[PDB]
């Protein structure tokens, strides 16, 4: 038995989400996550200690925040946690994590410890049942309903190229640096 | 009474009580301001089940962690 798979699309700066078979991701919040700066007092304040997602957009004055996906390295496992719990959270998907698979991205060349703590994350804290990381470029490919072209990404912290001629990726001509939007 | 026939001094006619004639807010209506009717019926229900979790907290001049935010937890 399987159900509609979530793309958990990552992003330095933007991490969009959303079921499979859709055609607009629905569920779109940025990457980073919001404490509080000053001191709560009064009794009926926020709650919650980290904020993330709109929420967090909706008090920018009183948390301060940091992004944890620096360059397309994930530095901090916790806050990605907390992250893509929130994307599972009853605010934007309302499901569980044992019930869908999940189609991560990733930049490419990245280091291998992120793919390793990725699976550990979605398949010892999240008991997805199955998981797949894909590429970029492919997917804009995929998206374009093109079979050949250069895909020139730039996302908030990672440009790079990946060259592909009828559906065949070239894992040699991949350029890559870490200078982008943020 | 009979302080009128024993003691010589003391008249009569004598009117005791010489008198006269005992004759017999505008800054809350105020444009700028929004002038709010105080509920403490409203206001109690309103924040009746908000806790407050005060489980380890400081205020005072002590600097031993990075930030400092008394009153963590609720409910």
């Amino acid at each position: 038995i399987a159900n509609q798979p979530v793309v958990i699309d990552n992003g330095s700066g933007v991490i969009k989400a959303g079921f499979a078979g859709d055609q607009i991701p629905k569920y779109c919040f940025p990457n980073y996550v919001g404490r509080p700066k000053h001191v709560r007092v009064m009794a009926g304040a926020l709650e919650g200690d980290i904020f993330i997602g709109p929420k967090a957009e909706e008090h920018r004055g009183l948390l301060s925040i940091r992004y944890p996906m620096e360059h397309g390295i994930v530095k901090d496992w916790n806050d990605m946690e907390r992250i893509w719990q929130y994307v599972y959270s009853k605010d934007q998907l309302q499901t569980f994590s044992e019930e869908h698979p999940v189609l991560l991205t990733e930049a490419p060349l990245n280091p291998r410890k992120n793919r390793e703590r990725a699976a550990e994350v979605f398949f010892e804290t999240f008991n997805v049942p199955a998981l797949f990381i894909s590429m970029q470029a492919v997917l804009s490919l995929y998206a374009t309903g093109r079979t050949t072209g250069v895909v020139l990404d730039s996302g908030d912290g990672v440009t790079h190229a990946v060259p592909i001629y009828e559906g065949f990726a070239m894992p040699h001509s991949i350029m890559r640096i870490d200078i982008a939007g943020r | 009474d009979p302080k009128y026939a024993d003691l010589p001094g003391i008249a009569r006619n004598e009117p005791d009580v010489y008198e006269t004639s005992d004759l017999p807010l505008e800054e809350l209506t105020s444009t700028s301001v929004e002038h709010i009717i105080v509920n403490p019926n409203a206001a109690y229900d309103k924040f009746k089940d908000k806790r407050v979790g005060t489980k380890g907290l400081d205020f005072s001049d002590r600097i031993g962690k990075t930030k400092r935010t008394g009153y963590e937890s609720g409910e």
